[PDB]
């Protein structure tokens, strides 16, 4: 019961920005907010579980899955092993999370997933970052987000199709305290809870030639391929 | 003023306990004063062997 | 170890686990071998006779087939009076054969010194008059078959019917429209097992394909088939399925049911009743010029519809009168009072197959029936005279309840609402009365006549005005009943079991549902577990309703006591 | 339970019970809801928060759980007024826990419980310890009433066969510790001995009564350290009545003997039947059939664990209407009294019956009153004296 | 795959809509599965549109017009479960409303008609064949589910335009054959998306959560994702070859080279619809 699947957002190219930026406020210093998370989830039941994903460029590591003294010594060192193309790739890692939920969904159970957003967003991947929204709202399960410093325009589609909650947190060194608050209760003492409510929703789409974010296209009418101010014929087929 | 150690039950099963006060099938005077249509005091000496009497009712129908 | 999924007992009992990967190579083992005792939905248990082995090496399965297979689906390892019990009740099957040719039953074997024998017994020799026979008696060919199984050399009837040369194989083709289902070609497939007929008795209930089978094993063997039912309704109905599914003219479908008789001398298809070929008084002369005409004619497979009444003794006495070949036996239920179904596997033969009644109902062939006892406190003014009296009276006071009167008119309201078709059957004819004159529905009250009979019957079909029905002990058997959704059944017939799983006929021909009403704290309901006795045998749930959903607030009628103390003085009145 | 047990307690022993890796997580554990967010939430708070959040913090659908909760979460004083800051020996021990400051076991530990529950049976294979028979008469589930060369089994030791093996041992600790006080140690190291457990010189003695009942492993007679076992934690039914049970460990035959009877025994297989004359047998001592249901439950077989709710309906209320036929003529006793002309006085007497808490019965057509005999002896008095 | 669809459906209101062998009225049973109907078929068709019209007393009258909204028209047949339903229908007046503004579609879409039909009567002051002719001119595909009888000029009307014809066994073979028209059969508009909550991007005219089109600039508003549903079946992902560690539980694709499992295999192809492999 109650499976929590963190994706942290480990960019090596924006985390060594602002560990230069000298905004006291690191890669070190925000890991560990997700093993206290972690930790935290581990325990408020006795059969509940954890596994922690990190998003690198061109990879992406599963980190615990390889008492809490053998469940924090591997995300240290595993953080120690993949920190040692200049944007984040995210959809690849939340299609191992429903990945690893569903086989340990065939193993026995409601399951979350957390998304720890740091960089910004990448539209080139929203063809691929849309199909694993759906194939999560088919099985319940929510896709929380909690974004440090820019709105993903992707990630605010995720917690509204799925049903999780988006916060944007203002202060960097007070992120456990927002996880503790609104990230910490399961589906069902959600209800029974005051949450902020969501504020705003970025629906737009892409060209299926620049890619580009769109508010008024056109669409064909069998292909239904979302195109821009052209509208010559219909490019796919 | 008497004594009598009291009985609630099913208003079905009170009037099984009524027919055997002017049957004789235990004793003379086994109910001592009705009351109501689902409580009937009866006398204290003779309750276990009013026990297995509905016991063998109860066990007539299996 | 953790496989094999069987368990043998050391007298004979095989509990199958109906959830391994092979239960489906080892339920289709044991329906050759064994009978079925209970079937719920997790663990079977089957069990091994002498009679379901005489059923196993007539198909082509020999005595080393047997006890090999049983062994690698043991889980135990057979203990020792099992291997025993099988040798010794299959190595004594095709020894003694009882063939008739042109109206003359014989005796036959192959090894002569079973003959030498088989003529010391008292009896064997009252019946008289390689390949040693001797001629026996027709009118007692069945204390032949009682004493042939008293000493282990039982009697088959395997007719040999693709080659006799004295039949004239009649045009009967089954028609390419009436497709079979995967439950009635298998049990088609052990009857006609090596290209050769067996008379034995398939029971496969009657909402599913009870008499599709019955014409597509006439169109198998393709001789004068011989069609028997209980009543004037049913020889009605099976000319209604000649014509549907198997290609006969007008003039060959004939009947002998005393009231219109279309030829019914020299025909291939004749269809009657009991009582009528067993009348055992003065016939009348159109009856007795054809009861000349069909005994003696040889049929081939015969079809006994509604078996159980065959070990009564008039109508075991049609047996011998009519001779045939192969005897057909199809049922709905088998099970029956006085412990005589065990004297039908030598009037008729070993039981063949047998439907798994939870397994029709998980494919869709069968409504899901949620069977539900709702019982119903006594009233208080009831009592008092149901343990005065113990002379019969008291079994007009517990079907006149006052209490189940409230539960079968608030059933009846909780089904019209939802446009269900109810049949509520109750025998004790004065509470029929009673009960459907208080609330203005249409009875058949069982006196009322042939014609009445039908036009209630129809509108209640074809017409969503008229809703319930109170039939009285006329729907136990294979009637035109038209296709109940509920039946509120009412205080029926005592102790048996073959009753109340023919009322469960009516609802399955949760989509459809069925109650039975029962003043608790009487006899009835000492009856009412002995009637689910058979039921719980074919996994169906019981469950129990003690108080219903608000019955307390509908305007149900008995309200008060003073129109509730007008019906004791009308019930204790009779007398 | 065990929040039942910490409730009436006193707050002198639980400031000095909170050990760091034991106990802080151990009644963290057990708190209800809501009761974990709270805690959760203020974990890293100095600065107390204002008494009217916590009311606001939840909806008013579900309102009723936060009292119950804080209920609780104050009666075990984790925080106060303060004017809802939590306790510093709590607050500090539970930052602890989030990272502050082989067959042999399983085997071992099944077999020697199993001789423990062998006991409450007729078996000459008995656990012969003198110190162990005189600890359950105490905690009344064996009955003695003699010096007796078997102790018997009380009406409350047939209904402590049939409850879980984790809810068994939690009922068999708390009949420990509360006689500990005046015959062992003191309650705080030894509650706080389990819950370490479950992740001085006298505590060694405690020590080998766990390995009695089978939570510690020694192997070498009483050396430096322990090895804890899988005890330190903390079959199918059918529609026609049948059960068969994929056991064969002598003491589980016999816990489905109490309420069924058997007709066959394999190896590997036991199958009985739960009828009405064998359920009747078991209520007639008392194993009422709430337990029947929660012990067939929780020994389940997988197969019976599937998309269908357990323990099929059918069986599930035919136990409990079995259970009924015994609810019929429920016996209490009483005294009458009547025969009075007074049509007020029988009305006067009602405002002397109903403030002791001993009349039983009113009527309002003749007006029985009905007292019990321990409150006759007074009411007697009132009627002769006006 | 499928193409747009400008699908009217013609509701009778005869006087034998009050008739029984339904739900226990006629006309309610029509209007329950029609409230089924409406809901499924917006979910298998994202931009297409329903209009709605009933008939009744040798008369036509637009209950709704055609417009894309999956709630105004079931708030609309909510409100008609009260109709009077006296006189005989029409046949000719329907399908000229549904022709006088169904000719207008441009010729890149499957303009079609579903009439509902109970009566068995219609009474209507002109010739029906050459609507006919006139329907098979302008492309438009009647089909008719018709109740209790098989009139001779359904069946004509069906297999000349093109459509089908059925007639009805009970209510369980009523839902299943209006199941059969929400599926489609085998040019660029000008959509806006909605930004911002639920405005307008075109004249900022704001109303409520709905994909129907704007009321004052004429501009259609639908919601991207729910036309992203509707992806993966071009460029489809293929099937994979297989001969311990996995890649995407962890614990073959032969693009990437990426060994999976059997619990992953069938979840890739079925629901994930992406090779996580891939998208690195
Ligand atoms: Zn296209
Ligand atoms: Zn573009
Ligand atoms: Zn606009
Ligand atoms: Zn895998
Ligand atoms: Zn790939």
């Amino acid at each position: 019961l109650n499976l929590l699947v963190i994706v942290v957002d480990a960019n090596p190219i924006w985390w060594g920005k602002q560990a230069l930026k000298e905004s006291q406020f690191t890669l070190s210093k925000c890991i560990d907010a997700v093993m206290v998370l972690g930790n935290s989830h581990l325990f408020m039941n006795r059969s509940n579980k954890l596994a922690v994903i990190a998003s690198h460029i061109q990879e992406s590591r599963f980190l615990y899955p390889g008492l809490l003294t053998s469940a924090n010594e591997v995300i240290v060192e595993e953080i120690k092993d993949l920190m040692t193309h200049t944007e984040t790739l995210l959809a690849g890692s939340l299609a191992k999370a429903l990945c690893y939920i569903h086989r340990m969904n065939k193993e026995v159970m409601k399951s979350r997933i957390l998304v720890i957003k740091a960089a910004e967003d990448s539209a080139l991947q929203y063809m691929n970052f849309m199909n694993v929204i759906f194939a999560a709202q088919k099985q319940n399960i929510l896709i929380d987000a909690c974004v440090l410093d820019s709105d993903s325009g992707l990630l605010q589609q995720a917690c509204d199709i799925t049903g999780g909650l988006y916060l944007k947190v203002p202060q960097m060194p007070s992120l456990l305290q927002y996880l503790l608050w609104v990230f910490l209760p399961d589906q069902d003492q959600r209800s029974q809870l005051i949450l902020p409510p969501p504020v705003h929703v970025d629906y737009r789409a892409a060209c299926f030639c620049h890619r580009n974010l769109i508010e008024i296209g056109y669409v064909c009418s069998v292909c239904l391929s979302i195109f821009c101010n052209f509208s010559p014929i219909c490019t796919t087929c | 003023v008497l004594k009598g150690v009291l009985i609630e039950c099913d208003p079905a099963m009170k009037q099984f306990l009524l027919y055997l006060d002017e049957s004789n099938a235990l004793g003379k005077k086994f109910i001592i004063q009705d009351i109501d249509d689902t409580h009937v005091f009866v006398i204290a000496e003779l309750v276990n062997v009013l026990q297995e009497r509905v016991g063998e009712l109860m066990d007539q129908n299996a | 170890h953790t496989s094999r999924p069987l368990w043998v007992a050391p007298d004979g009992h095989i509990f199958l686990e109906a959830f391994s990967p092979v239960y489906k190579y080892a339920q289709d083992f044991l329906v050759a071998i064994a009978e079925p005792v209970c079937r719920p939905t997790h663990v079977h248990e089957y069990k091994l006779t002498a009679y379901s082995l005489y059923a196993a090496v007539s198909v082509g399965l020999q005595t080393s087939d047997i006890t090999e297979y049983l062994r690698k689906l043991s889980k135990t390892g057979v203990p020792d009076g099992i291997m025993q019990f099988i040798k010794l009740c299959t190595v004594s099957y095709g020894k003694v054969k009882l063939v008739l040719k042109h109206n003359r039953y014989f005796v036959e074997s192959c090894h002569p010194d079973v003959i030498q024998h088989l003529l010391q017994d008292p009896v064997i020799r009252e019946c008289r008059l390689q390949t040693v026979s001797f001629e026996v008696k027709q009118e007692m060919i069945e204390e032949l078959q009682k004493r042939c199984i008293h000493l282990e050399y039982p009697l088959l009837a395997e007719y040999d019917f693709r080659n006799d040369s004295v039949n004239p194989d009649i045009n009967i083709d089954l028609k390419p429209t009436a497709v079979l289902r995967p439950y009635q070609e298998k049990s088609l497939r052990k009857m006609f097992g090596n290209g050769r007929a067996r008379s034995g008795v398939i029971v496969l209930p009657c909402g599913a394909g009870k008499s599709l089978v019955g014409v597509t094993a006439a169109c198998t063997v393709r001789k004068r088939c011989l069609v028997l039912g209980n009543s004037a309704v049913s020889v009605e109905q099976w000319k209604a399925q000649f014509k549907m599914w198997s290609t006969i003219d007008d003039s060959q479908i004939c009947r002998f049911t005393s009231d219109a008789k279309d030829k019914p001398i020299g025909c291939s298809v004749a269809i009657s009743t009991y009582s009528m070929l067993g009348h055992t008084t003065k016939r009348s002369w159109e009856a007795e010029r054809v009861m000349e005409w069909l005994k003696t004619q040889e049929w081939g497979l015969m079809i006994l519809d509604e078996v159980h009444t065959i070990p009564a003794k008039m109508f075991r006495r049609v047996l011998t009168i009519v001779q045939a070949h192969c005897k057909l036996g199809l049922t709905a239920t088998l099970v029956r009072e006085d412990d005589k179904i065990v004297d039908l596997n030598f009037l008729i033969g070993p039981k063949l197959y047998e439907a798994n009644w939870m397994e029709l109902q998980n494919n869709g062939y069968i409504a899901k029936v949620q069977c539900a006892e709702v019982w119903c406190p006594m009233s208080p003014e009831f009592y008092r005279e149901y343990v005065a009296i113990k002379t019969k009276k008291r079994i007009l006071l517990y079907t006149m309840n006052p209490n189940k009167f409230r539960a079968c008119q608030f059933l009846i309201k909780f089904h019209e609402r939802r446009n269900d078709k109810i049949i509520v059957f109750a025998d004790n004819v004065f509470a029929l009365k009673e009960y459907a004159i208080r609330l203005n529905k249409p009875y058949i009250y069982g006196p009322t006549s042939q014609g009445e009979r039908m036009q209630i019957l129809q509108n209640f079909k074809h017409n969503p005005k008229i809703n319930t029905i109170f039939i009285s002990k006329v729907g136990d058997t294979s009637f035109d009943l038209p296709e109940a959704n509920v039946l509120i059944q009412i205080s029926s017939h005592g102790g048996s079991r073959r009753q109340e799983a023919q009322r469960l006929g009516r609802v399955l021909r949760y989509n459809a549902f069925f109650y039975s009403l029962v003043s608790q704290d009487t006899q009835e309901m000492a009856y009412s577990t002995k009637r689910q006795r058979f039921l719980v045998d074919q996994g169906y749930s019981f469950k129990v309703i003690t108080k219903l959903a608000g019955m307390e607030e509908e305007d149900l009628a008995f309200s008060t006591k003073e129109e509730q103390q007008q019906l004791l003085q009308k019930v204790l009145a009779a007398t | 339970n065990l929040q039942e047990f910490l409730g009436g307690l006193s707050p002198g022993v639980l400031d000095r019970l909170y050990g760091h890796p034991a106990t802080c997580l151990a009644v963290f554990r057990e708190l209800p809801s809501l009761a974990k967010n709270w805690v959760m939430r203020m974990l890293f708070l100095e600065q107390p928060l204002p008494q009217a959040a916590v009311a606001l913090w939840v909806k008013k659908e579900f309102s009723k759980a936060q009292e119950e909760s804080t209920g609780l979460l104050s009666g075990l004083r984790i925080w106060h007024t303060q004017l809802l800051i939590l306790n510093p020996i709590f607050r500090q021990n539970l930052r602890i826990a989030l990272l502050g400051g082989v067959p042999s076991l399983d085997k071992y530990a099944e077999e020697r419980w199993e001789v423990v529950l062998h006991f409450m049976v007729g078996s000459p294979s008995a656990a012969v310890s003198q110190d162990l028979a005189q600890l359950l008469s105490q905690a009344g589930l064996m009955k003695s009433t003699e010096p007796g060369e078997p102790p018997c089994i009380t009406s409350a030791g047939f209904q402590f066969l049939l409850l879980d093996t984790p809810a068994q041992l939690w009922y068999f600790m708390l009949q420990y510790l509360q006689t500990a006080q005046s015959r062992g140690m003191d309650l705080v190291e030894i509650l706080s001995f389990l819950f370490q457990l479950s992740f001085s010189d006298s505590l060694l003695n405690f020590l080998q009564h766990l390995r009695e009942f089978g939570l510690v492993f020694q192997r070498k007679r009483k050396s430096r350290r322990y090895y804890p076992t899988r005890l330190a934690i903390n079959i199918v039914v059918e529609t026609n009545y049948r059960l068969y049970a994929y056991t064969e460990s002598e003491l589980q035959i016999a816990l489905i003997a109490l309420f069924s009877e058997m007709l066959y025994r394999f190896p590997n297989m036991v199958v009985a039947q739960v009828t009405r004359e064998s359920v009747q047998q078991a209520i007639a001592s008392g194993i009422t059939a709430q337990q029947i249901i929660h012990f067939l439950r929780t020994r389940a077989h997988p197969v019976m664990l599937k998309q269908t709710p357990v323990l099929p309906p059918t069986i599930t209320d035919q136990i409990r209407l079995w259970e009924l036929e015994r609810d019929r003529l429920r016996f209490t006793e009483g005294v009458l009294y009547n025969q009075f002309l007074s049509q007020v006085d029988f009305e006067l007497l009602l405002a002397h019956a109903r403030e002791l808490g001993v009349l039983v019965f009113e009527n309002s057509a003749k007006r029985l009153m009905v007292v019990t005999p321990a409150g006759h002896s007074d009411v007697k008095r009132f009627w002769k004296r006006q | 795959l499928g193409m747009m669809r400008h699908l009217y459906v013609v509701v009778d209101g005869s006087r034998t809509m009050e008739d029984q062998d339904l739900k226990p009225n006629r006309l309610t049973c029509t209007l329950k599965l029609l409230e089924y109907f409406v809901e499924e078929y917006f979910d298998q068709n994202p931009i297409s549109q329903i209009g709605i019209i009933v008939t009744k007393s040798k008369r036509a009258e637009k209950l709704t017009e055609l417009s894309g909204n999956p709630r105004k028209h079931i708030t609309s047949l909510k409100k008609a479960v009260d109709m009077t339903c006296h006189g005989e229908p029409s046949l000719y007046n329907s399908l000229s409303i549904a022709m006088q503004t169904l000719k207008h579609m441009p010729g890149h879409t499957s303009r079609e008609v579903l009439i509902i039909f109970s009566s068995l009567t219609t009474c209507d002051p002109s010739n029906i064949y050459d609507l006919i002719k006139t329907l098979k001119a302008a492309k438009i595909r009647v089909s008719v589910i018709g109740l209790s009888a098989e009139v001779r000029v359904c069946t004509v009307l069906a297999r000349e335009t093109g459509g089908t014809y059925h007639v009805i066994l009970d209510e369980s073979h009523y839902k299943e054959l209006l199941t059969h028209h929400v599926s489609p059969p085998p040019g660029n508009t000008e959509p806006g998306l909605t930004l911002g909550g639920y405005f307008c991007p075109q004249c900022r005219a704001k109303y409520c959560e709905l994909p129907v089109e704007c009321k004052i600039c004429g501009l259609t508003l639908v919601s991207a994702p729910h036309l992203a549903r509707s992806y993966h079946h071009l460029f489809p992902l293929d099937a994979f070859q297989e001969i311990r560690f996995c890649y995407g539980c962890q614990g073959v694709c032969a693009v990437c080279q990426n060994v999976f499992c059997v619990d992953c295999d069938v979840f890739v192809h079925d629901s994930l619809h992406c090779c996580p492999g891939c998208i690195h």
